[PDB]
Formats: C-alpha cells, structure tokens, sequence
C-alpha cells in the first residue's frame, strides 16, 4: 500500500501589509498599534509584472471583510520595485522579496501618526496531497481546498472546488521566468493559479491518471518458487525468506482504484531482471499475472521455463511470512 | 496546438464574412484568439481580442461596431464576423494565441494559415 | 498610441543590424518582434525584450530601455531578408510598429 | 513552525534602527 | 542508534506588553482594539536587576518594526516590581511574574482612551536539539536558530549562530538566584544569554 | 581562572609603566578586567575597567587621560598604562574579575597578587 503522499512544487505570490500607529512622547515613541496583513496577488500582476519583467507593483488592492481595499507602501505614489533574492537560510527553499525596512511615520511630537508598509512576497514550496486528492496544502501550512488536478482540459473539469469560478485560472503557453538567473525557460507550460483570500497559488498541471499511484513497489525477487498446494498459492523467495499465500483465481488490475502504475512498474522491473540474469538459460512464459497475498500484497507474477473498484490495505508486520 | 482557419472569400461590397479559425491539441479554452488583418504589402494591423472561455471581447477603436467575435465550444471553434464590407478590406486574415484574458502581456506564438478576403 | 520604426534598413553580410522601435515610456512594457517573410504568417524571434523563443540562433538579441527598444541580428545572413515588427500593448490594444524591412546587400 | 519562524530572518531586516 | 534528541534546561525572559484602546459610551465600554506584543529583557536588566535583586524594572524598552520602542506599567513613571511566584498548574514547569491585573483607563463620556500595561515573565522551560545540533527549540514552540554549545571558550566559538554578535553574551563567574528560595548558588557556572526579537534565553 | 601579574616595577618621575594581568584556566574573552590600586596604608581606589572580548573601557574620573587598557587575545593579557607618573603614584595594583560590560553588580571574585610601583 501506498502511504507517501503525492507531492508537487508551487509557488506562492503575497504582499505583506503592514500599517503601523505610533504615539510620540516627550522623550519616547510607543507603538499603540501594528495590523499585519496578507494579500493576494492578482493574476493580472502575476503574469504582467512578476513573470514578465521580473518586478512586483508598490500597491495592495485586494478585497478583505467584504472591502475593497487599496494599501500604499510609504504612503506615496505606485511604483514597480524590483524583486531581490531573500537573506540564505538553511533547508530554506528559494524566495524573493522587494522590500526589507519597514516604513514609520516621522514624528511629531504628541500625536498619533499612521505608516503604512506592503512587501511583495514570492515563496517556492512544496505541496502534499492524500488520497482521494481532493486538497493540497503547502510548506507554509495553508490548506487549498482544490484537487492539485483540477484544470479545464483532459476531463479535470470534474475534480473537487471549493472556490469560485473568478477565483482560478488556467493559462496555457506560459513561459517560465527564472528570478535569479533572469533566464526564461522555452517549453510551454500549463499553468494553475488560485488567488485565495490570503496568498496567490500557482503550479504546473499534469494529468491525474499517470501522476499518482495507489500501489508502490516494495520488493523485486529475481527467484520466488510458486507451488499449488491445498487450493491456494504459495509463493517463497529465499532471498528474502518469506512466503506469501494467494487464492488461486488472479486479481484483476482494474479492481484496484488508480492502477495504471503497477503493470508498468512490474513490467519494466520484470524485463530487466530477465535480461539481466535468465536471457541464456530460461525463456518467458505467458503474460505476467497479478495475485494478492495475505496482509494485503500485490504480487506480480511472471513464470518461466527452462530451455531443457477498490484499495488495497497492506500490514505493517512481515513476520507471519 | 495548431490553428487551422477556413478558405478564400469572395464578396461584393455591403456583405458580411465570417472566418472561422479552429484550434487542435488543446481544449482550446486556456488561451485567448487575436484576429489581425494585413493587406497586400502592408504592415499588420490588429482587429481584436477573444477570451473564448468567458465570451469576453475586446475590439480595436477602428474596428468597433463592424467586428463580432464568437466561439462554439463544443468545436472547439472561433468565428470573426466583419459587417458592411468595403473596397479596402480586401486582405489576409490571421488567427492567433496572444494577449487577452491571460494576460495583457502575452505573445502570439501560433498563427494560422491565413485567409484571403477580397471584395 | 503608435510605435515608430525606421521603413528601411539595409545591411552588409559580414556586419551586423539595428533595427529600432519608439515610443513614449516604451521601457514599461513588453516589447515583441516579429519576422516575415514574404507570403507567410509572422514568426515570433524575440519576446519579453531580451528572450529568443526555441529554435531561434543566437544571432538575434533584443534590449527595451527609456523611450526606445532595439533588436540586433549579428552575422546578417542571406536569409534574414523579411520584414520585423516590433509590438506591445498599450491601453486596451496590441499596437503594431509600422514594420521595417531588412535587406541583405 | 521551524520554516514560519525564520521568515522575519529572511524576508526583513531586525538589527537595523531608523531614528530621524 | 541515538534518535532521542540531546535535553537541556533553559530559561526565557520576556515583557508581556498589552496597549488597550477603549470608547466609553453612554451605558457601555467598548474593546475597539487590543495590541499584544512581548519584548526580550536587555541583558542589563537579567543580570542587574533579576538575576541581582530579585526585580524587574516596570517599563519595557525594546526595539520593534526598526523602532525603539519604550512602554511604561499603568502610564506611570518606571519603577522596580517584585517578582512573585505564578500560580500553580498541573504538570507545568516554574515560573514567575511582577503584575496580576490589566490595566484599562478610567472611563470618560465620549471619547476613545487608551493604557499599557506591562508584565515581566520568567519562565523555565525544557529545550531540545537534534543532530547536527546547529540551532534548538523551546517547551513554547519558539525555535532558536542557534548551537546549544555555542561559545566563545575552547573552539565552541565555530558552531553555527545566525544572529549578530551583538545578541549573544557569555558570563563567566555567574551566580543563579534562586527566584523562590531566594537563595544563590556558591558554584560559578558559564551562562550564555542571547536575546531573540521576541524573548531572551539564558 | 587565575590571575598572574608581572614583577614590582621602580621608575622615575614623568616616565611611562604598563603593567601586565594574565588570565589562566579560560579564554579570558567571558569576564572584564577591573584595575585597582592601594596606597600603602590607604584604602582601596577604583582605577578602571576593560573589556577584552569588545575592547570597551571606562575609566575613574580621576584617572581620565593618564591611564590607557588595552589586551592581547593571543596570550590572554591585559595591559594598563600610566602615563606621566608623579611621587603619589606609588602603590600596590591589582587585577580582578568584577563588574563592566558583563553587568554593573559584579563582584570581585578572584584577584591577582598584585604589583609594587614605586616612583
């Protein structure tokens, strides 16, 4: 059984606002108040500025509380910042910033004065996904609420949503760009991109069928002797040290639920072993054939001759073999 | 993907044409079509931009009220509808994947073949 | 607005083209050029100001700064007799330059 | 919590003091 | 082979720092905002006045968003507060602190007021480290991106640090004051002390 | 730690005396260097205090301008100077780990043997 989950790099886009009240005494300035806030960035942003010229706008404008709300890094005029590489971390994934101070209004005495700080955020993280890979949630800790397969091709229509129709989009021929070699990529790429009401989400989309597995390959035995014995199958590999018992009607592959990975995995395994070991002295024998073991093993079978809809549960115990 | 437009036209003054321009590979509702016009030994001159997944168009401003942009989903299929003909739009018409809804950036990287207008 | 491009260039073999492309703050925006040849769809040779799409020599090279944006073709070969149009968008249109055609001496 | 809470190390500066 | 990871004992000091702003109005007050932040505790302040009186000094000065912030107890002039014993919970570690009450302003018809109030917390706490033992955490959730063994004595002084050297002190010939007992220990000992954004751990 | 100084030192009035405090058993670079001296039959008089990890000193109000501290990582020592001694100077000095950059309440915990400076 498989228990790893499917796992795809995504890349978040934010803008960090924070707006900061400052009351200055006589000889002492004291914070009364810091709101820090997330935005997202919008897709017209993501594509036109930061993939495009490698620049992030100075604005916030986004809706929050059911408003809409614009936000002005040092209260002044809109300009585009460049997007600079962030202070190296260790186990710390790529990451861009615009800004680094944060803005505070000058001081006056006995007042309480307002600043107002926006920094353009762009993260590489790592997205996890389980079965039936409904959601994905990210390095950060933020669940997104839609399948990693979700588009508006090849059937992905059907995946689970849980956003509005405006709030996603799918960009075909989408060029790549770099941020630290400023090198754009040549082979066009389908692009999702999500705007949560926190942060902007976007990911390269692959099929789901050939992306994941419900199965994974836990042992290749180059020599497992298969006897019929009491209505049932006993198979013992002496590499191991281990036998498992089948009933004796095969298993059909299109029981298991996503099973496009087994026979290719078995396959290429299988040819392998066979050409690398028993190409001069044995010859194939039929197909493979698939059986299931008690504890909930798949077992791929190819036999060979001298030249003379449901999912698997697996134990994790293999001392009963 | 790979564009592929319709035949020669041929019309009198006064009438209308619709070119048709299908896509192939794709669902064809990621992108967006650019309909650009260039005469014979003249320089290229945009006619407008569809969102084919919404319906959203965009036309140029010497080419508003005489321009209708529409799609067939299920054929995967765009139409541009030109209205009251003249002498000087005899030209080839081309089908293209570029800026739009998915961005105001992007570039017309697949073109069609072309079609031939003469009036 | 418009895009201003010279109407002809003319270069040696051995030497290498400029072609220009103005307008007013030209450096904000993503300037695309274009190359046809005659009797056929335009061909993307440069996008986003200084990339080559795939399949494209190393010949071609592009730069957008201040009021000007320029492409440059090095070792002009025989076959790069076309015509190049330089294009962005501006308002709620893709402006196209007038188109400038290249000829190989 | 080990990634969340160097982002301030990373994506801002905490040693600097701005007086005027 | 060794998967449990390396435990020692640390202890935090920090200002818990509240700033109310409330409006008073006809039969009601309201909470139209509540700031909540906590400073470190300067050395001068762990080693001169914890650490020597048993006290803690009733304003937090502090440095916050690229800003020296200062925040004075009840808006009143600064002042030394005992620290006195927390009260007791069930399976909790040691702790201490000087104030017991919020403080809020008094009411006035009609306006929006505001007040600080400022507690100083000593706690202990259990802090953990895995291999390579380049930075460990605390029993709060708060990492500290730095080597437990870290130092400048017998080349300790190569392990990883990410904080400038101005946060890190190390004190030879300290003297731990018992904050209960009340009573000093007779062996000197090397205390490191390093004072994080948020905190300061020694 | 131990505290080891030099020998008694004789000098005549208007020269220079640089007095050395070497530290054993530590890296000398986790406690400051306090310098004090004692007249013969008087009582104990403050003279300054030195930091060797920074360097940072601070010196008596009396003693400003005539007295210089300075260290040597590599061996672990300070050095005091007086500059411009008189007949007063005369005195028994010592070296000790007590208060400075390392706090403000320290104490003197251990002190050296302490040298003769006769002018």
């Amino acid at each position: 059984e498989n228990i790893a989950p499917y796992k795809f790099k995504a890349t978040m886009y934010y803008k960090d606002v924070t707006v900061s009240q400052v009351w200055f005494g006589h000889r002492y300035s004291q914070f009364m108040g810091i709101f820090e806030d997330r935005a997202p960035v919008p897709f017209e942003e993501v594509i036109d500025k930061i993939n495009a010229k490698g620049v992030c706008r100075s604005t916030a404008k986004y809706v929050r509380n059911n408003l809409e709300t614009t936000a002005f890094h040092r209260d002044d005029h809109e300009t585009d910042m460049e997007l600079k590489p962030a202070n190296a971390a260790t186990r710390t994934s790529r990451g861009w910033h615009t800004t680094d101070l944060k803005y505070n209004p000058s001081r006056v005495e006995a007042f309480h004065r307002y600043g107002t700080t926006v920094n353009c955020i762009v993260e590489e993280v790592d997205a996890r996904s389980v079965y039936p890979y409904d959601e994905f949630v990210l390095a950060t800790g933020d669940f997104v609420y839609m399948s990693p397969f979700y588009g508006y091709r090849e059937g992905s229509h059907t995946e689970h949503t849980s956003y509005a129709a405006d709030r996603f989009k799918q960009v075909d021929g989408f060029y790549a760009r770099d941020l630290t070699t400023k090198a754009r990529a040549t082979a066009p790429t389908t692009r999702n991109l999500l705007t949560t009401p926190k942060f902007t989400v976007a990911w390269d989309w692959v099929p789901k069928r050939p992306s994941v597995c419900t199965m994974t390959k836990w042992q290749e035995v180059d020599e497992m002797l298969r006897s019929e014995y009491g209505g049932s199958f006993r198979f013992s590999s002496d590499a191991i040290s281990t036998t498992f018992t089948t009933n004796l009607t095969e298993y059909p592959l299109s029981r298991v639920d996503l099973g496009d990975c087994i026979g290719k995995d078995a396959r290429d395994a299988m040819d392998r072993i066979f050409a690398r070991r028993y190409n001069a002295t044995h010859i194939k024998v039929g197909q493979p054939q698939y059986y299931l073991a008690n504890g909930g093993f798949l077992i791929a079978y190819q036999p060979l001759l001298s030249n003379t809809v449901e999912r698997i549960k697996t134990t994790s115990s293999i001392e009963f073999a | 993907v790979q564009l592929v437009q319709s035949g020669a036209e041929v019309k009198t003054p006064g009438a209308s044409v619709r070119v048709s321009c299908k896509a192939s590979g794709h669902t064809f509702r990621t992108f967006d079509i650019n309909w650009v016009r260039q005469a014979a030994g003249q320089g290229l001159e945009w006619m407008g931009w569809m969102s084919p997944n919404s319906g959203n168009t965009g036309y140029a401003r010497q080419f508003q009220g005489r321009v209708t942009m529409t799609r067939n989903i299920s054929a995967n299929t765009a139409y541009m509808e030109l209205r009251g003909l003249r002498f000087d739009d005899t030209a080839v018409y081309y089908c293209a994947r570029g800026p739009g809804s998915t961005g105001t950036t992007g570039s017309m990287d697949v073109w069609g073949q072309g079609t031939t207008v003469t009036v | 607005a418009g895009l201003t491009q010279p109407p002809s260039v003319s270069v040696a073999p051995g030497k290498t083209a400029r072609i220009s492309c103005g307008g007013n703050n030209i450096g904000s925006k993503s300037v695309h050029w274009y190359q046809q040849k005659p009797g056929q769809a335009p061909v993307l040779v440069i996008y986003y100001d200084s990339d080559r799409p795939s399949g494209i020599p190393e010949r071609f090279s592009g730069s957008n700064s201040g009021n000007t944006a320029t492409l440059t073709i090095s070792r002009v070969e025989a076959g790069d007799e076309a015509d190049y149009y330089c294009q962005v968008w501006d308002s709620g249109s893709v402006v196209f330059g007038g188109g400038t055609k290249l000829t190989v001496l | 919590q080990r990634r969340n809470q160097l982002h301030d190390l990373r994506f801002a500066d905490i040693d600097t003091v701005i007086h005027a």
